Parts: C-alpha cells; sequence; structure tokens
C-alpha cells in the first residue's frame, strides 16, 4: 500500500496473508468465514506451497494474535485467464477453522443487487495489505489500509491500456500518490455501510503503482457472489 | 427517491422492494430485529465488524 495509514488494533480483522516456504507474504486474502479465504486466482502461481496467516499487523513482532493455517483445497475460477486477468478470483478452504478474536474476523458478503446499487455507489472503498509502500520499494512490515475512491467506469476504460472486463472495476486516484502495490494482490477491498464492512473487491492489477493517469484494478466481487457461495458449500 | 432508494429504506443492511414496499434483511450471522429493519449479531465476532 502506497500512502494510506497503518491498520490500528482491530481495524482490519478480515485481512489474510498468503505466506510462502520462507514465511514471507506474497499475496493478501480476505477472511470470509472460519474455513474460507477469498484471494486472486493469479496469486496461486507465485508459490508452489503456501499457508495462510491471520491476525498479523507487524511481521517483525509476535503480538499474540497471529495464527497460521494450512490450505486443504484451492478453488480457482476455471475461466481465469493469465492473458487478461479476467475472472481473477479463487477461494481457499482451510484444513483447520479460524478462531475469531481481536484482529481476526470475517468481512461480510453482500447480496449482488444491493451491493451494486448501494455499496458500489458510495464515494470510497478501503483496500489493505502488506504490499510495497512505493513502486520500487520493499514489502511493508506493517499492515496498511487506504481509502480509495470508486472510479467512473468510462473514465477507467479511457485510462487503461488494457481491457477492463465486466469482472473488473477501478478504484483509486488519477494523480494522488496513493494506491495498492506489489504484494497487496488478492487482498481485501471492502466498503463500509453503517459501520459494517462488506467485501466488494479483490486487489488484482495495475499499470505500476500510483502512476499518473492510472487506477487500481480490482476483481468485481459482486459478479461472483453465486460462484463464491457454491465454492463455500464444497 | 422511494423505498430502498430513500435512505436504504431505513434498513441496517440489505434492502429489497417487494410488492411495492421495503423488505430488509441481513448478512449471515445477523438476525433481523423485531422492527424488521435493524440487524443484530447472532453470536460473537459477526462479519464486517472491527474488533473491540
Ligand atoms: C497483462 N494483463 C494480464 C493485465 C493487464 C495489464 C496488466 C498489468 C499487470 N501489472 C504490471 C505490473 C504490476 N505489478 S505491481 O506489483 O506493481 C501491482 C500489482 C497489483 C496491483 C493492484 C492494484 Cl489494485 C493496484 C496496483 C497494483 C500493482 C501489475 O499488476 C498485471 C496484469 C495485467
Ligand atoms: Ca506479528
Ligand atoms: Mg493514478
Amino acid at each position: 500500500i502506497v500512502g494510506g495509514q497503518e491498520c490500528k488494533d482491530g481495524e482490519c480483522p478480515w485481512q489474510a496473508l498468503l505466506i510462502n516456504e520462507e514465511n514471507e507474504g506474497f499475496c493478501g486474502g480476505t477472511i470470509l468465514s472460519e474455513f474460507y479465504i477469498l484471494t486472486a486466482a493469479h496469486c496461486l502461481y507465485q508459490a508452489k506451497r503456501f499457508k495462510v496467516r491471520v491476525g498479523d499487523r507487524n511481521t517483525e513482532q509476535e503480538e499474540g494474535g497471529e495464527a497460521v493455517h494450512e490450505v486443504e483445497v484451492v478453488i480457482k475460477h476455471n475461466r481465469f485467464t493469465k492473458e487478461t486477468y479476467d475472472f481473477d478470483i479463487a477461494v481457499l478452504r482451510l484444513k483447520t477453522p479460524i478462531t475469531f478474536r481481536m484482529n481476526v474476523a470475517p468481512a461480510c458478503l453482500p447480496e449482488r443487487d444491493w451491493a451494486e446499487s448501494t455499496l458500489m455507489t458510495q464515494k470510497t472503498g478501503i483496500v489493505s495489505g502488506f504490499g510495497r509502500t512505493h513502486e520500487k520499494g520493499r514489502q511493508s512490515t506493517r499492515l496498511k489500509m487506504l481509502e480509495v475512491p470508486y472510479v467512473d467506469r468510462n473514465s477507467c476504460k479511457l485510462s487503461s491500456s488494457f481491457i477492463i472486463t465486466q469482472n473488473m472495476f477501478c478504484a483509486g486516484y488519477d494523480t494522488k500518490q496513493e494506491d495498492a502495490c506489489q504484494g497487496d494482490s488478492g487482498g481485501p477491498h471492502v466498503t463500509r455501510f453503517k459501520d459494517t464492512y462488506f467485501v466488494t473487491g479483490i486487489v488484482s492489477w495495475g499499470e505500476g503503482c500510483a502512476r499518473k493517469g492510472k487506477y487500481g484494478i480490482y476483481t468485481k466481487v459482486t459478479a461472483f457472489l453465486k460462484w463464491i457461495d457454491r465454492s463455500m458449500k464444497t | 427517491r422511494k423505498l430502498c432508494s430513500l435512505d436504504n429504506g431505513d434498513c441496517d443492511q440489505f434492502c429489497h422492494e417487494e410488492q411495492n414496499s421495503v423488505v430488509c434483511s441481513c448478512a449471515r450471522g445477523y438476525t433481523l430485529a423485531d422492527n424488521g429493519k435493524a440487524c443484530i449479531p447472532t453470536g460473537p465476532y459477526p462479519c464486517g465488524k472491527q474488533t473491540l
């Protein structure tokens, strides 16, 4: 996350971190339930073996809330394409259930129509992760969050050198130096409504980080709510 | 602005227009309150809530 602020105690409890063999984060995730993590399908090629860590805010200290979980099943969307990043979504079933506590809780899944009409028409969403704090920098040791404006769909298509499919939406800033970045992929994009946070996106891709005339591209969770529901039933 | 278009139909969460009237509902882990509008967590750590 470029710009934004640190997630403070209890503020980003649905954040998951996909960790490789070296116990280093490479992607984010969103806790959906005690057994399921939402992530990007493209994250599933960046490590041969990975686990999921929850309840972490500082990768340099043991704060007592951290928990590592092994993955039992990887459910990648079968229509995911590396060419365009269309259908960039996957669900992970954990081997053991997550025990909710301080810094560990799920984000809510909304209903499609209401989310499109009421959540996606709000001014902003919130993206979070342990990703780079500058385009050329190292991964953050601290969990960060950033308020990102929803971007007009036409403006986004106009800004993009590549196809924005029906399964994608744009968020962030034209010139302001704030955006998601490398390592934030697969992480949460949530929208607040009356003090309740609903999953609205998955950090997907961008032409660099925080570049002028460029926005962050997110998987449109509302297009995949039935798919998610099915994946979580088996 | 009418029904769900007017202040989310007074619903805490989901709003549906059925038979030209507002119907409120809630995410899993919440129960619709007796007023048929508010959403009450059914147990500890409900979805979408920051902790403590
Ligand atoms: C080619 N096609 C599959 C699509 C369309 C163009 C494109 C660009 C990228 N890139 C190019 C580099 C960038 N990497 S990153 O680590 O800086 C990164 C990764 C994810 C991001 C996500 C958001 Cl929301 C914002 C900025 C982000 C930045 C990144 O994600 C990946 C896929 C695709
Ligand atoms: Ca820690
Ligand atoms: Mg920009």
